[PDB]
Order: C-alpha cells, then structure tokens, then sequence
C-alpha cells in the first residue's frame, strides 16, 4: 500500500487474499475432522460413565 | 527532412472551421511549432510542441496530430485571422519551415 | 560529463535528506518510469541503500 | 525575453556588413541561436547556427564561405558578419533561439523583428 | 522451459503449480474422511473380538 497506487496495489493484494483464504480454509476443514474424533471419544466416555 | 504543407489557399468565411495539415519527410514527434505571418509583420509563433499554445493565443487555436502528420485547427477565429501559416520542426539541425498556406475569402 | 555505457559510473547514497518531488516536476524528461514504486510515495519512504 | 537586431541598410555587391543580434531577459548562454532570412515575396528559410560557444557552426547552401557567425557570452550578442556579398540575398534577417542545453533549461522560443539589407 | 523465456514461463508454471496443489490437497482431504470411517469399523471389530 505504501509504495504502490491503487491500480497496481490491487493485483498484488489479490494474490495475498487468495493465499490467505486457502490457508484459513485448510485450518477449518482439519478442525472439523478432528472435532468429530473428539465427539466419538466423549460419547464413549459418557457410555462408560 | 523537408516539411510540406499540401492544402493550398482556402476561402473560409469569418465563421466555420479550418484544418491545416503539415507532413514531414521522416519521423518527428512533439517538435512542431506554428507561425501566423500577416502581410508585412513578424511571424508570430502559435503552438509549443504540437499541443500547448503560447501566451496571448486564444483557445480557438488548437494544435494536434502525431506520427508524421500534424494539424492546426481554427474552431471559430474571428473576422481578421487570415494570413499565412508555417510549420517548423525542432528535432535536429536546423529548423525547416516548409511551404506555407494562405487563406482568402 | 557522463560516462560511456561499457563502463557506466556508479554512486551510492549515505546519510541524507533526498528530495524526489522537485526532481520530477521539472517537466523536461524523456522517460521517467518507476517500476517497483509509485513516483508519489518517495517523498515519504525511508531507504537503506 | 527580448531580441534587438541591427546592421541593415544599402550596400554594394562586394562589401561587408556587421549583422549583430543583442539579447537580454533570458540568459544568453546555455542557449542555441540561429538566423533566418526572407526575400520579400517568399516564404522562410534559415542561414546559420551556433552552439552556445564556438565549437560547432553549421551552414546552409550558397552561404558557406561568405558568412562567419560567432557568439560571445562575455558580451552577450550574436554576429553573422556578412562579407563579400551578392546582389541576390537582399532580404530581411531574424535572429531566433533554438533552445535548451541542460535538463533544467525550460525550453522557450522567441524571435526578433527583422533587419533589412539591400544591394545595388 | 523450451518455448518461453524465463519471464514468460513463470506465469505458465504458476498455473500448473496452483492446479497440482489443489489436486494433491483434495486427495489428502478425502483420505482423512475415509480413514475416519475405517477407524470406526476397526473399533467395532475390536469390541466384537
């Protein structure tokens, strides 16, 4: 932003947006797969209790 | 590198618009200047470098064109602006003036 | 005098206050092309060399 | 800017005449000047050029060898020095400015107002 | 790398890199989801034993 003007700042900002979005999506998918494993464990612990 | 002004004398009334063309023998860019010489006066310059006219020249004088073909346009001058016109280049040495175009009525 | 292109000269910059707007607005330059920076941000970004 | 020229009159075919061009206003050095003739009833055509000190003078046709243009910025004028003339270059003469030497020179152009020379 | 100069082959190599990364990461997500299902079957087999 400091050493570029909007027309060419935009093309560089879009690659950062693309990379960071994909990072975040990978994090959220792997949290969803791991929470489902924790839920099976907690159901088994409820049944043992 | 020789200039030329191919339209000859014209008979445009005080009104209407006039369009004057200047060529060149080779590639000249943003280096022309226009002169308007009355009968028996000093040739007063018009336009800096194909786009901006100098001080004391109104807005109805416009100068454009590029490549090797250049054009001076009078939108609606007045009831006097009839003289001879010259195109000159300042690319190299020296500045050739061309032929000249009169206007009558 | 400048130099010939086979042996181009070079000069580095040290502690300074380098103006850049006053170099640009002289309006006599055939080519003023800034590539990695915009010509309006110099007047504010420090450098290192 | 201002330009004042002097050295006109009537001569004979085979004399000389001091053609001088005085300049003020803008700085006379750092600036390329030249002359331009016009025979009465013709268009426009140039004579000779000088390049901000005498190191390089270019000339036109049929005036090479009768014309020695020189400038001198320590007295801020310009000369043609018409010498051993012809009875066919009776005309009007103008000193004008080509323009620019450095990058900071802000090219502006200006013309004189004429000097008339006649032959017998 | 045989019909393009290095400044033009970067743009064409990145288009392949992005696609191949996408495909590899799709493969790795679907394996996590298939392994979580094999895991529950083996957990049932261990209880039946």
């Amino acid at each position: 932003l400091s050493r570029l003007d909007p027309p060419e700042a935009e093309v560089q900002i879009d690659r950062l947006i693309t990379g960071r979005l994909q990072s975040l999506q990978t994090y959220v998918t792997q949290q969803l797969i791991r929470a489902a494993e924790i839920r099976a464990s907690a159901n088994l612990a409820a049944t043992k209790m | 590198i020789r200039m030329t002004q191919s339209p000859p004398t014209l008979s445009l009334s005080p009104g209407e618009r006039a369009t004057l063309s200047c060529r060149a023998s080779q590639s000249v860019t943003n280096y022309l200047v226009w002169y308007q010489q009355k009968p028996g006066q000093a040739p007063r310059l018009l336009i800096y470098d194909t786009f901006n006219r100098a001080t004391g020249i109104p807005a109805r004088f416009s100068g454009s064109g590029s490549g090797t073909d250049f054009t001076l346009t009078i939108s609606s001058l007045e009831p006097e602006d009839f003289a001879v016109y010259y195109c000159q280049q300042r690319s190299n040495w020296p500045p050739t003036f061309g032929q000249g175009t009169k206007v009558d009525i | 005098r400048f130099a010939s292109v086979y042996a181009w000269n070079r000069k580095r910059i040290s502690n300074c206050v380098a103006d850049y707007s006053v170099l640009y607005n002289s309006a006599s330059f055939s080519t003023f092309k800034c590539y990695g920076v915009s010509p309006t941000k110099l007047n504010d970004l420090c450098f290192t060399n | 800017v201002q330009l004042v020229e002097s050295g006109g009159g009537v001569v004979q075919p085979g004399t000389s005449l001091r053609l001088s061009c005085a300049a003020s206003g803008f700085s006379f050095s750092h600036y390329v000047m030249y002359w331009v003739r016009q025979a009465p009833g013709k268009g426009l055509d140039w004579v000779a050029i000088i390049s901000f000190d005498g190191s390089s003078q270019y000339y036109a046709d049929s005036v090479k060898g009768r014309f020695t243009i020189s400038r001198d910025n320590s007295k801020d004028t310009l000369y043609l020095q018409m010498h051993s003339l012809r009875p066919e270059d009776t005309a009007v003469y103008y000193c004008a400015i080509h323009g620019g030497t450095y990058y900071y020179d802000k090219n502006i152009l200006a013309w004189g107002q004429g000097t008339l020379v006649t032959v017998s």
